[PDB]
């Protein structure tokens, strides 16, 4: 196996990283690099543990020594931000690495989160689904909690999403929680209650049953 | 110019079968090894198969082991993938890459710089549903900052993708359209949300546009706001 | 002018003139008789067992043996009568065919025409000394009523049947006693008796695997010998003792310290230039000037020796017939004063006739009979041909390979796969060979599988010590090599010269002894208790088992050992199926995907930028041979990136030279005007030590590391040899299990696939003999050429410096004429080195 370990690495623009592949014994073979971003196809970066192709900038290159090998990049941009993967082989087959993302450039955005109470239309057919939408935060990590009055039922038919970027460097996530008709007439107030610890800061958005 | 294309896989039931291709274009494809690699929804990346380009020797990673095949056409330029006995650990991206400086002599030893674009394998229980469509109306818990805030919210639906637009696509500003949630039942669902003026909430009238293409399933929703 | 060859039969009668009561030369006074049988002129032939200084347990096959190749023993070979006359007449028919060749027909006639001198370096130097047991032999003649009578005769070359072992044979001069000293007058240019002890059923072995040519519908196939070509080859050596320039010294001895090397004898430089080819670049070109020098010395005694001459011993002999005749086989010419001297423009010729002439490559050429190319290739355990009386087995015009049965074609009449009706396989009872162990489970290996490494003291020093430049200093020939075209078109020109009666007075005056027969025989094995796995351990382990089970395939070294159905492998993908059960599908796809699987894991090529000399590398020669870099578990490229061609190497070996001496320059007279043929003999001496030491470093690599390249080869040729024989065993129990409906009408199509197996193994070859031969020829012309072109740039500056010293010294002589001045500028081929030919030495212009 192939580890790349931890599978995150972080570098202000325009520095010195490295990316580590550490193997074992029964490898020993020649090693390739491959830059990777979902929505394009893998890039050839290094192959033969050192040999580059024509193409890749100068700023890519690496070594290797007994059982472990790495990748080795020069002055970071902003697209560098992908995903980077070792690919060796053993007696039988290919073999990949779990891969490393790096994270280059960010700054702190507060999340805008707007809460729904569930329309009139889906309580005459019967269900209760409530929407809670965060957008706009940086860094992608961010808690949600749902909450009954004031007891917590986090995980109680609740729906949450990976965070995911946006077209605008910035991050979005959706939250669902699932209910039948007694609990959203029979409770004074739900709540949605998002974390983001780039300002160490909690909002809460509340909705009740018709409360006019 | 060169280019492989890949074409062959939608939504699929367990322990079916599927056939995928690998049709090249730009060199002579009887020099070359060419494998066959997946991404799973989440994990990284994982060797599947190479075939070599002799119609000839193919080796297999041990998950798929006697459930796959990899075979080759010398006469019309393709390769295929053939799955027997699909689970539920099957679903994710493939690309067929093939391996270069080939063409120095096809029986080169590891090597490889160019796949093509992929195709979405995608197996599962539910089955292919039209989308429950709902208004999502402002009032005054999240209005009038300056500005309000509604949406339409699709409820229960299968396969990904669902084009999303307003009043027939004249209103793609102030637009978030945000990912699908996958639930515990198969089925997914996302909201879109405009950011709108709240004063003339009223006057003018929105309407969203919400099409299940794997489906056939049109739906128009009107969004007003009540008065509880 | 057509030589003549006798008929008889073993009963018939002694006539005192074709047959003979024979008294060999080492039963001389003992009045032993055995029967002769004269084949022709000078030539006898005794059916007889070899037994001179022998023990009649030295026949008898031993448990092991010391050194050398396998050997075959038999005690009654040759015992009856009827044994005796299938011996008579097998040899008269390898004689005719010898004969009916122009290319035979003048070997026979060189053997014939060149008696010994009568007399030697221990004889009288003004008779003739037809009174040693060396030239004479006795025979005895009976009349009417039995009355016998002691006579001798004259006779250049006589055949006896084979001695212990059977499948060597011999030849040999007869040994003199001088003040307890051996003495060969076969090597000091008078010649002697020569003597065989031939044996013509049992031939050696040989394959198909090294050679560049290639033929896809040949493949890889092993060859028996014509034993016409075994005698032929057994009469250059006749004739070069005849001539008595036998050779004997500057053998080269192997190495005996590692595991993986090979026990033989010492390797001699009579029997390379006999052979020929480009294993006579083995001895370097100074030894070659050595020996000529040698023999120079010893015709010009000959010629002194053959002026004082007045008498004889026998009252009968014309003093006059015999000194025609020996200035006509030693090309003497007369001075003056009538005296013998020595022509040494005619003794070129001839002492490259006699050494570099005929060889078994080229005769086996003008003879159509297939050879191996290197002396160095494998030999396998010999065979037996039954049937040489045989005219549907075996002519006296085209031998096996007999054209009215399409065996002439690609020697086919040799190969042992085709012309199964010609041979036959001896018993093991009486073939013997050397075995030794690894134990690790301990497994034997061969004397012959493993690989020649000879020794660094075997190696001449000679262009390394001091030459003094004179003004007459002669140049050395470079030249040692004879066209045998060149002698059968002289041998039609020649006038039919005859040679008188070859009867004489008794003997009188020899010794009876034989030298000991040196034994070969051992009582136990060696057996070596190692630690890790060589190479045999990797070979050993890609065996298949002898019965019919059940089999896998593993990458695991250790799994194949102990396991008997497990065998190793190093195509990884091709282990992938062949373990994989195929249940419910057709052996359509099944058997073509492990057919071509093995298409594509086999024929692998690469190159390394690095090496620019190697065109072909194939990658898995290392996980297939354990030839590995510590932290290079299977990174076979990436080890040769670094350490390069050496690593392939069992064994490396000092690349450096010490010390090439400058030349000295000791003629200071100049009492004479124009002496400067010293100046002239100084550029050429300079020229000639850039070609020896050249030829000397081309020496080492055919005697070191020209062996190890050849025996992977040969290595790899056994791996695939075991990797494609294991899966058409594979392929043969899934059929027998497979139970459908279509396994009547694809049993053809099976059976078409499996050759297509060989078709890409041989492929396999192609590229791995382009690997080992380019990357022998790039560790040669890289590394050590620029070993011995580094500090032979330092011998150069270090002799303008002698020179133009000598030339300064005597300045006052070469001024004003157009000489010193022009000889400044001359002094630009100076900085001219002059470079290396691995082949053929090409100039366009």
């Amino acid at each position: 196996v192939l580890t790349q370990g931890p599978v995150t690495l972080s570098v202000s623009p325009g520095g010195r990283g490295t990316l580590s592949c550490r193997a074992s014994r029964s490898i020993s073979t020649t090693l390739a690099w491959y830059q990777q971003k979902p929505g394009q196809a893998p890039r050839l970066l290094i192959y033969g543990a050192s040999t580059r192709a024509t193409g890749i900038p100068a700023r890519f290159t690496g070594s290797g020594s007994g059982t472990e090998f790495t990748l080795t990049i020069s002055s970071l941009q902003s697209e560098d931000f992908a995903v980077y993967y070792c690919q060796q082989y053993n007696d039988w087959p290919v073999t990949f690495g779990q891969g490393t993302q790096v994270e280059v450039k960010r700054t702190v955005a507060a999340p805008s989160v707007f809460i729904f109470p569930p329309s009139d239309e889906q309580l005459k057919s019967g269900t209760a689904s409530v929407v809670c939408l965060l957008n706009n935060f940086y860094p992608r990590e961010a808690k949600v909690q749902w909450k009954v009055d004031n007891a917590l039922q986090s995980g109680n038919s609740q729906e949450s999403v990976t965070e995911q970027d946006s077209k605008d460097s910035t991050y979005s996530l959706s939250s669902t929680l699932t209910l039948s008709k007694a609990d959203y007439e029979k409770h004074k107030v739900y709540a949605c209650e998002v974390t983001h610890q780039g300002l160490s800061s909690p909002v809460t958005k509340s909705f009740n049953r018709g409360e006019c | 110019q060169v280019q492989l294309m890949q074409s062959g896989a939608e939504v699929q039931k367990p322990g079916a079968s599927v056939k995928v291709s690998c049709q090249a274009s730009g060199f002579t494809l009887n020099n070359y090894y060419i494998h066959w690699l997946r991404q799973a929804p989440g994990q990284g990346f994982e060797w599947m198969g190479i075939f070599n380009p002799s119609s000839g020797t193919r080796t297999y990673a041990q998950k798929f082991q006697g459930r796959i095949s990899m075979t080759a056409d010398a006469s019309t330029t393709t390769l295929y993938m053939e799955l027997s006995g699909l689970t539920s650990e099957d679903a994710g991206v493939y690309f067929c890459a093939r391996i270069g400086g080939s063409t120095y002599g096809r029986l080169m030893t590891y090597y490889f710089d160019h796949w093509g674009q992929g195709t979405v394998v995608a197996v599962s229980s539910a089955s292919t549903k039209g989308p429950s469509v709902f208004p999502l109306a402002p009032s005054s818990k999240s209005t009038s900052g300056g500005t309000a805030a509604l949406g339409c919210l699709v409820k229960d639906y299968f396969p990904e993708p669902v084009t999303v637009s307003w009043n027939s696509g004249a209103l793609t500003s102030g637009v978030h359209t945000f990912p699908a949630v996958l639930q515990s039942s198969g089925l997914y669902s996302l909201s879109s949300v405009v950011t709108v003026p709240s004063s003339s909430l009223g006057t003018q009238t929105y309407i969203c546009n919400v099409n299940h293409k794997p489906s056939n399933t049109k739906v128009d929703k009107r969004v007003e706001p009540k008065s509880c | 002018m057509p030589i003549t060859i006798n008929n008889f039969r073993y009963s018939d009668p002694v006539n005192n003139d074709t047959i003979i009561m024979m008294e060999p030369p080492y039963c001389k006074g003992l009045d032993i008789y055995y029967k002769a049988f004269k084949i022709t002129d000078r030539i006898w032939i005794v059916p007889e067992r070899y037994e001179f200084g022998t023990k009649p347990e030295d026949f008898n096959p031993p448990s092991s043996l010391i050194e050398g190749a396998s050997e075959y023993y038999d005690p009654n070979y040759l015992r009856t009568d009827s044994d005796k006359d299938r011996f008579l007449q097998t040899m008269v028919k390898l004689f005719n065919r010898i004969k009916n060749n122009v290319a035979g027909e003048a070997l026979l006639d060189k053997i014939i025409n060149a008696i010994p001198y009568l007399g030697n370096s221990y004889s009288l130097l003004d008779k003739f000394d037809t009174n040693s047991n060396s030239v004479s032999f006795n025979l005895l003649e009976q009349d009417p009523s039995g009355a016998t009578t002691k006579s001798a005769m004259l006779t250049n070359l006589i055949i006896f049947g084979p001695g212990p072992v059977l499948n060597k044979n011999e030849v040999r001069g007869i040994v003199l006693r001088v003040d307890n000293k051996n003495y060969f007058p076969c090597r000091d240019g008078f010649g002697s008796i020569m003597q065989m002890a031939f044996c013509p059923e049992y031939v050696p072995t040989f394959d198909n695997v090294i050679e560049n040519i290639t033929s896809l519908t040949i493949g890889k196939s092993k060859y028996f010998q014509d034993p016409a070509l075994l005698l032929m080859h057994e009469l250059i050596h006749v004739l070069h003792g005849l001539y008595g320039m036998q050779v004997s010294s500057h053998e080269i001895i192997p190495s005996k310290q590692e595991i993986y090397m090979q026990h033989t004898y010492p390797i001699s430089a009579e029997e390379l230039f006999t052979f020929g080819g480009q294993d006579a670049n083995l001895i370097s070109i100074d030894i070659k000037n050595d020996l000529y020098e040698k023999t120079l010395n010893d015709y010009k005694a000959i010629a002194n020796k053959l002026s004082q001459v007045t008498s004889c011993n026998d009252p009968n002999i014309d003093i006059d017939s015999y000194k025609q005749i020996y200035q006509q086989k030693y090309q003497f010419d007369k001075d003056s004063n009538g005296q013998y001297i020595v022509n040494e423009d005619k003794f070129q010729i001839l002492y490259n006739s006699i050494m570099y002439g005929f060889t078994e490559i080229e005769l086996g050429k003008k003879f159509n009979i297939k050879t191996r190319l290197s002396y160095f290739s494998m030999n396998h355990d010999p065979v037996k041909i039954p049937n040489l009386l045989d005219d549907t087995i075996y002519n006296d015009t085209e031998g096996f390979n007999i054209e009215s049965k399409d065996l002439k074609s690609e020697y086919k009449g040799q190969n042992m796969r085709v012309n199964t009706n010609a041979f036959r396989n001896v018993d093991g009872s009486g073939l013997v060979s050397k075995l030794i162990g690894l134990c690790k489970l301990c497994i034997k290996i061969k004397n012959e599988d493993l690989t020649f490494i000879a020794e660094k003291n075997s190696f001449s020093e000679e262009p390394f010590q001091d030459e003094i430049v004179s003004y007459n200093t002669k140049n050395k020939p470079l030249n040692f090599n004879y066209s045998l075209d060149k002698i059968i078109v002289d041998y039609n020109l020649q006038s039919k010269i005859t040679l008188p009666n070859d009867r004489t007075t008794p003997v009188t005056k020899g010794i009876p002894y034989a030298p000991e027969y040196k034994s070969n025989a051992a009582s136990t094995i060696e057996i070596h208790n190692i630690d890790d796995n060589t190479i045999y351990q990797y070979l050993y382990a890609q065996k298949s088992p002898t019965t019919l089970q059940r089999i896998t395939m593993t990458n695991s070294v250790d799994d194949a050992l102990i396991n008997s159905t497990k065998i190793y492998s190093y195509f990884p993908s091709v282990i992938s199926k062949v373990n994989q059960g195929a249940q419910g599908i057709l052996f359509l796809q099944w058997v073509r995907d492990i057919i071509d699987d093995f298409t594509n894991e086999s024929s692998q090529k690469t190159t390394i930028d690095k090496i620019s000399d190697v065109s072909t590398i194939v990658p898995y020669i290392g996980p297939a041979l354990n030839i590995v870099k510590q932290g290079y578990e299977g990174n076979f490229i990436g080890a040769l990136e670094t350490t390069g061609v050496v690593l392939l190497l069992e064994y490396i070996p000092e690349i450096t030279l010490p010390v090439i001496a400058a030349l000295s320059i000791a003629e200071s007279s100049t009492q004479k005007e124009k002496i400067i043929k010293t100046i002239d003999n100084f550029l050429e001496k300079r020229y000639e030590k850039w070609i020896e030491v050249y030829k000397l470093v081309k020496a080492k690599w055919l005697g070191t590391v020209n062996t190890q390249f050849q025996k992977r080869s040969y290595q790899m040729y056994r791996s695939l040899e075991y990797q494609v024989d294991a899966i058409k065993k594979i392929i043969d129990y899934e059929y027998k299990i497979y139970s459908g409906p279509d396994k009547e009408q694809i049993a053809d199509e099976i059976n078409n696939l499996k050759n297509k197996l060989e078709e890409k193994a041989n492929k396999a070859m192609i590229n791995i003999n382009i690997f080992m031969r380019e990357s022998s020829r790039s560790f040669l012309v890289n590394q050590m050429i620029n070993e011995a072109k580094k500090q032979l740039l330092e011998f150069d500056t270090q002799s303008k410096n002698i020179l133009m010293q000598y030339i300064k010294a005597n300045s006052k002589f070469i001024g004003i004429t157009e000489l010193k001045k022009l000889e400044s500028k001359i002094n630009k081929v100076f900085s001219t080195p002059i470079p290396f030919s691995y082949s053929k030495n090409l100039d366009c212009w």
